[PDB]
This record gives C-alpha cells, structure tokens and sequence, in this order.
RNA sequence: CCAGCAUUCAGUUGGGCACUCUAAGGUGACUGCCGGUGACAAACCGGAGGAAGGUGGGGAUGACGUCAAAUCAUCAUGCCCCUUAUGACCUGGGCUACACACGUGCUACAAUGGACAGAACAAAGGGCAGCGAAACCGCGAGGUUAAGCCAAUCCCACAAAUCUGUUCUCAGUUCGGAUCGCAGUCUGCAACUCGACUGCGUGAAGCUGGAAUCGCUAGUAAUCGCGGAUCAGCAUGCCGCG
RNA sequence: AGGAAGAC
C-alpha cells in the first residue's frame, strides 16, 4: 500500500501501489479510450521495465488539475516517489540515472508593457 | 470650469442614464475606480500617504 | 423601438394630430431628430433642425419604417 | 560570453533499438500525430514492398544523400563580399539535413502529407533529388570558391 | 455555531485566533482549531504618469483573508460571555 | 437547369444548390432534410419525381430574379426618398457607419 | 480530500486527516567538502547527499545628472477679458466626416486544413439597484416564473487548440469573411447621424506579399482559449491566468 | 598598412 505524490506544471497526482500481479490503472478507466498520446504509454511503461519490479505491484492513480503533458510529468514524479518509497536499495541508481529533477518550469508571470512576458510589442524609428 | 460639472455631479440629473461617475475627492472623470471612487492620480498619492488599508505594493 | 412600437415626442405628436384633424397648416417647427414617422403623418411639411437652420421637408407616402432623422444630414462635403 | 551546452536523455541506455525506438516514440510532437503516423507507417510499408530489399538502409542512404558535408558563409573583406567555406560540426550537419528535408518536403507541393514525405524520402534515396541537388549546389559553390580558405 | 473573521492583517488575526481558542478552551466549549480559508485577491493597475507614457504602469495589491472556527456543544452562558468579551478593531468578527 | 442556370455535376446536392442565386447552405440543408436525399447525392443519379418536387419547392421559394428585383426596388425607393442612406449608396461610401477615413476600401 | 470502510444514477451521505489544498513557525542552498589552477589570498573548472550550485525563476526596487524632455487638464501669488460675460441654463449637432499617406493590431490566402458527429484534460478573478441554476417557449440573440449565494457550497464555469469516423482532392473552392437588403433580440427617455448581437441571402479583395523592417534564449516564441477592469450596452484595445 | 562617402 505504498503511496506517492507527484507535482508537475500546475497539476498533482497521487499513486498507490500494493503487491498485485503487475496491473496498471489511472482513474479506473483503461488504456484504450482513456490514454491517448503514446508519450503517456512510454511514461507508463518505462520505469517498471527498467526495474526488476514490473509484475509484482499493481498501481491505482488519482489525478487532479492541469493538462496532458504536465499531467504526464506529474505521473513521472508520482511513480518516482512511489518507487523511492517502496524499494530504496537501487534508489541511488535511479538518482544518477536521473528523472528526479522536478523541473520548476511553470508559466511565466506576464509583464506590463510586454505581450507574453518576453515580447516587446513592436519598435520603429 | 470644473465646479459647474461638480454641481452636475452632486445634483440628481433629469434622466437616470445621464448620471455618471466622478471621484469627488480630486476633480476629474476618466479612470475613476468604482469601488473606491478615486481616480489614478489622487488614488496613488493618497495610497502612498497610506490610506485604503487593503492596498500596498504588488509583486508576485 | 424594436418590439413595442415607435417611440416619439408625444407633445408635438398630439399637436400635429390636432392640426391635421382640423385642417392643413404651415410647417411644423421641430428641434427633435428623435421621432419615428408614424404612418398617419402622410402629406405634412416638417421643419427639422439641422444644427444651423430648420430645413423644410414634405412627407411622402413611402415613409414606411425609418425615422425622421435622415432628412437633414448634418455634414456638408464639397 | 562563451558557448555552453546541457545534458538531457530521452531514451533508455540499454535494450533500446535506436531507429526503431525513434520511429515508434520520438521527435514528432504537437498534434496531428496519430493518423499521420499510421498512414506514414503504411507509406513506409508501401515503399518497403515497393523496393526489392530492406527499406531502412535506403532510408539511411537517403539521409546521407540529403546530409551535407560542407557549406559556405559570407564574410566581409574588400569590396566584393567574399565567401568562405568551412568544415562543419556534426550536430550542425544533422540540423541542416533534417531542416532541408522537412522544408523542401513541405515546400515542393503534392497531393497530401504522407505521400509527399515519402516522395522526398525516395527522392533522397535515389541520387537524382531536388534537395539532394541543393546539397550538391552547396558543394559546387564550396569547391568553386574554396580558393579562399 | 460557526464564527468567521476576515481582514487584511494576518498577524493580529493570528493572535486573535489563539485568544479566542484560549477563551473557548478555558470555558470548556468543545473547541475546534481555526481552519485557514483561502484568500481573495484584487490587483489594480494605475498609470504611473499623469498625462502620457502609457507603457509606464504600477500595480497595487489588495489581499484579504478569512478564518473559521466551530463550536459543537451549545454552552450558552460561555457563548454569551464570549459575545460580551471585547475584541480589537481589526479582527472583524462575523457570527 | 434548376433556376434556368446550370448546376455542377459531380458534387453533393446540399452544396451544389448553393451555386444558384439567392439560396444558401443552411436553406439548402433545411429543404433537403425534408426532401430526404441524405445530403450526399450526385446529380448523375436521381429520379424525375424528386426532381419535379424539388423544382416546385424551389419554384415556391424566392430564388431566381425576384430577390434581385426586390432589393433593386427597395434601393431605388431609397433613392427617391433620398434620406442620407440613399446618398451613401449613390456616393459609394460605407453605410452602416464606420470610420470612413481609415480603411473604407471594400467600397470605392 | 473519499486513502483506509459501509452505502446510492447526483462517490450527495454515516465516519476520518495521511496525502493535493488553503498557511503560520520553520526546515532548506550559504562557496557548505574533494581534486586541480590561482605564490597559499579573492576567485575559476570538474565532482556529492539534493528541489535547485555557484545571485534556483520572476517581480517590486530605477544613484548624481542630461534632454529649458511631457503635463498650468488636481492645487497656487504673476498679467490679461468678464462679472447687464471667454463666466452661466438647456435642445440639436460635432468629437465617429474623407480624394489620401502613415503607426499598432485582428482576420485570412488553406488539405500540418474546412464542415459535421462522438470522447475528452478543468488555472486565476467576479458577483445583492447583483450573480442568476433547473424547466418551458423560441429556425436566435433572448423571454417566463424563477431554487441557491452576502460566497473553498450557488452562478459566470458548457475551456478551446486535443483524440477517433465521413466528406471535399487543389479550385477564388465546402477557403476567406468584408461590404449590402430583409426580419429580429437586448440595453437605454432615445440606437438616423452614432451601440452590440442573431437568423437569412448576397458573397468582395486576397493564392503567404519588393525596397526595407520588428520581437524572441530552462514554458521562452508561436498558437489555443479563459477571466477581469471603465461601464445600462459596446473588443481586435489594456491588465492578468492557464 | 586592412573600401569613395557631403551638409546641418
């Protein structure tokens, strides 16, 4: 019943993995008509395959907020937190492999007199 | 001539759509705030003085 | 005046009605560009304020839906 | 000032086929992906059994035949605005090769996107190519004006 | 019974929060902790200059925030005692 | 053909009927919905009885030259009324009211 | 919040804070350790628990002064006319005109699309002379009586771009939507001069634009929407958010 | 040792 948190790009997700037979599910709707955008498929298939803990645990995922790719990053951070909670013996191998960054790349505060907080409107002599 | 139109402002007008907003602490229309009834000039001067206790410098 | 009829200046409405119910008379002095032409006003002579003067206009039968205002344009170009 | 580069890794280091993994999950993004990639896969199939051999080596020699080795820059000397050829770093080679591939594929104009992308892949596969001919234009300018060093 | 309080100054609202918790606890009124409610925001934008330079602007923040407490048991004598208890002029109590 | 002028041959009827004057996409949709042609039909395959009944229903609707003469009658009526808006059509200036100095370039 | 439980299509409820969430005290990143340079100093480069290593990202913050830069349009001695008037009251007009040239933006010229049908993911603000749900009427903006809300409950709030199907097959076209006539909805005493929006029909130029020229370096450009402010009503303007 | 370029 190991429990992990993940946050990326104004969205949060919580993951609970318990010993199963390797079942993976978000929001109790399944892969075909719940999961488009196969970046999510490589998201859900990468870390269990790179570890040797693939067919042992089943995971329920709950989701709040945000968009699709930021949601996928929240899935990344949630399952990384879940694995570092559950099996810390190769957590250091996961560290120097990476994927634990929790990027601070959020939307920029719009600046007055600028269009998109970098773009000055236009200039002429 | 400003206080002629100030007299228009405190006096009730003929028809109710003819009524308009003026800040009446300082003397102008044109960017009065509704919920303070202060325009930009006298608002920012008296806010740097420090009244309207909700208001401070903004940054996030 | 979109659903409930033409919206006019009733004082000179009743003035011109009490004119035309008795007789035919001289031009109707008006500052008001406000009024819609009612269909019973056929054949009258209206002096409309253009901003500088009161222009005379005769009212034809074809004054179907448009208001009185277009008889005196307020701008002169060439 | 000074140049600086970063590190980032998308794929797995081991048990990862490079071109197959790229083909299934890498570097085409921001929508209109699914139907385009399925019809693009069957475009790969129709050119697979259109050629009489494996199609990956002719795709890679298409990448070689679009892949430039030299280009030439303009430098200000004298009153003539002369041109200087230069040897090229491999990341710049890759960026130029894919950039000419995509913009001439979208630039020549054809019926639709999958058959036109396959059209300039096969046009790069044989030597008689349009953007391939532009790569040899970059050379024939380079070894026309490489007497400047 | 639920009591709210909403104002600008979170310092003096915090010492008001433990002072009302202290009075309710010394009265034995089945106390509950003060829950932090989310703030409300209004950011105004003012022309920096007086006559010109539209790209010169300034921003003024107004932030006001609220907290809630709840009393489960009736306890009417202590409830009337905390009605008659005096409050500061910034705590802005709502019943 | 239908209103005395020709029709495209190899496109759908709900689009092809928009070619003839004074009738449009939404109107063609709402007449062919009750006509029952399933909104995909080449004119190379049809029946004479459905052709005749669409002929009489587009005959009853205001299609061929009557909309042209109607708007011409109203606009000439506006010319001998005068009344500013007719002067705007006669001069070619924009009528519904706009900034006549900046663009004004669809007309004149 | 429904994890851990019992319950129902509304998972509303009976029960509980561990998590997101709202937030006070903090914990925290400060050249803190190793190596090599640097006369051993200050500093630079590569490494480690780390969320981030060399001011983590952004805002606010703008020195002495220059341009006799801008504002007598908030206030104020300096002169000018008035006080039987450049000062006053109201009605109508004009600030929105138009042969033209320019500044800034919006919408496009399309099949990395248009149209139609279905499944979606939900940031930040505003609401009582208000926000207004359900339902009904309406080929439409809207109208009807109207539950709830002085607001982490009710409303705006039905996010689009996104993902699956059919069509168009390269055309001034099913592109593009401007002008024009008819008939309307709302606001307002009043929409002609001079409001917005809708249903029709009409369908224009435009097939990615010469000289030159503009913005942009860890969510940045570009696109897609969403709010908000002045205000009875009026966004492509401005501010803010994803 | 590596271009001709006016006036306020």
């Amino acid at each position: 019943q190991y429990y992990g948190t993940g946050r990326r790009k104004s969205s949060v997700a919580r993951v609970r993995l318990v010993p199963g037979e390797g079942r993976i599910v978000v929001n109790n709707r399944e892969i075909s008509e719940h999961i488009p955008s196969a970046a999510l498929i490589e998201d859900i298939k990468q870390p269990l395959t790179l570890t040797e803990t693939a067919g042992t645990y089943d995971v329920l995922v709950n989701v709040h907020g945000g968009g699709l790719s930021g949601q996928a990053g929240a899935i990344r951070h949630g399952i990384a937190r879940a694995l570092l909670e559950a099996d810390p013996e190769y957590r250091t191998t996961l560290k120097r492999a990476g994927l634990l960054t929790r990027d601070a790349r959020m939307k920029e505060r719009k600046k007055y007199g600028l269009k998109g907080a970098r773009r000055a409107p236009q200039f002429s002599k | 001539a400003k206080k002629s139109m100030i007299a228009k402002q405190q006096r009730t007008p003929k028809f109710k759509v003819q009524e308009y907003t003026r800040c009446e602490r300082c003397g102008r229309p044109h960017s009065v705030i509704r919920k303070f009834k202060l325009c930009r000039i006298c608002f920012r001067e008296l806010a740097y003085k420090g009244q309207i206790p909700g208001v401070k410098k903004a940054s996030w | 005046s979109l659903k409930k009829g033409p919206f006019v200046d009733g004082h000179l409405m009743t003035k011109i009605e009490k004119l035309n119910e008795t007789d035919k008379k001289q031009v109707v002095k008006t500052w008001s560009r406000r009024s819609t032409i009612f269909p019973q006003f056929i054949g009258h002579t209206i002096a409309v304020y253009d901003g500088r003067k009161h222009v005379p206009v005769f009212i034809s039968e074809d004054m179907v839906g448009h208001k009185l205002g277009e008889f005196a344009p307020t701008r002169t170009y060439k | 000032k000074g140049p600086v580069a970063k590190r980032d890794v998308l794929p797995d280091p081991i048990y990862n086929s490079k071109l197959v993994s790229r083909l299934i999950n890498k570097m085409m993004i921001d929508g209109k992906k699914g139907k385009s990639q399925t019809i693009l896969y069957k475009s790969f199939d129709i050119i697979k059994e259109r050629t009489g051999n494996d199609a990956m080596e002719v795709f890679e020699q298409a990448l070689k035949n679009i892949m430039p080795v030299l280009e030439v820059k303009a430098r200000r000397v004298g009153g003539a605005n002369y041109q200087v050829p230069v040897e090229v770093r491999p990341e710049r080679r890759t960026t130029l090769g894919l950039r000419w591939l995509v913009n001439y594929a979208r630039l020549r104009g054809e019926k639709t996107m999958e058959e036109r992308l396959a059209n300039e892949i096969l046009d790069a596969a044989n030597n008689t190519g349009a953007a391939v001919k532009k790569r040899e234009d970059t050379h024939k300018m380079a070894e026309a004006n490489k007497a400047f060093a | 019974i639920r009591i709210r309080l909403k104002a600008y100054d979170h310092r003096i609202l915090d010492q008001s929060a433990e002072k009302i918790v202290e009075t309710a606890k010394r009265s034995g009124a089945s106390v509950s902790g003060p829950i932090p409610l989310p703030t409300e925001k209004s950011v105004y934008t003012i022309l920096r200059a007086v006559h010109k330079y539209k790209d010169s602007r300034e921003q003024f923040e107004m932030r006001t925030h609220k907290r809630l407490i709840d009393i489960v048991n009736p306890t009417p004598q202590t409830v009337d005692a905390l009605m008659r208890l005096d409050l500061p002029s910034g705590v802005d109590i709502e019943i | 053909r239908i209103a005395g002028v020709d029709i495209p041959r190899d496109k759908r009827v709900v689009i092809s009927l928009t070619y003839i004057f004074g009738i449009g996409r939404t109107t063609a949709q709402q007449v062919l919905k009750e006509a029952g042609v399933s909104e995909d039909t080449r004119v190379r395959d049809l029946t004479e009885e459905e052709l005749g009944k669409i002929r009489d229903i587009i005959d009853k609707l205001k299609v061929e030259g009557d909309l042209r003469r109607e708007v011409s009658l109203n606009i000439k009526r506006l010319i001998e009324i005068g009344s500013y808006r007719g002067i705007r059509h006669r001069r070619g200036l924009p009528v519904r009211g706009q900034n006549s100095k900046n663009n004004a370039r669809t007309r004149k």
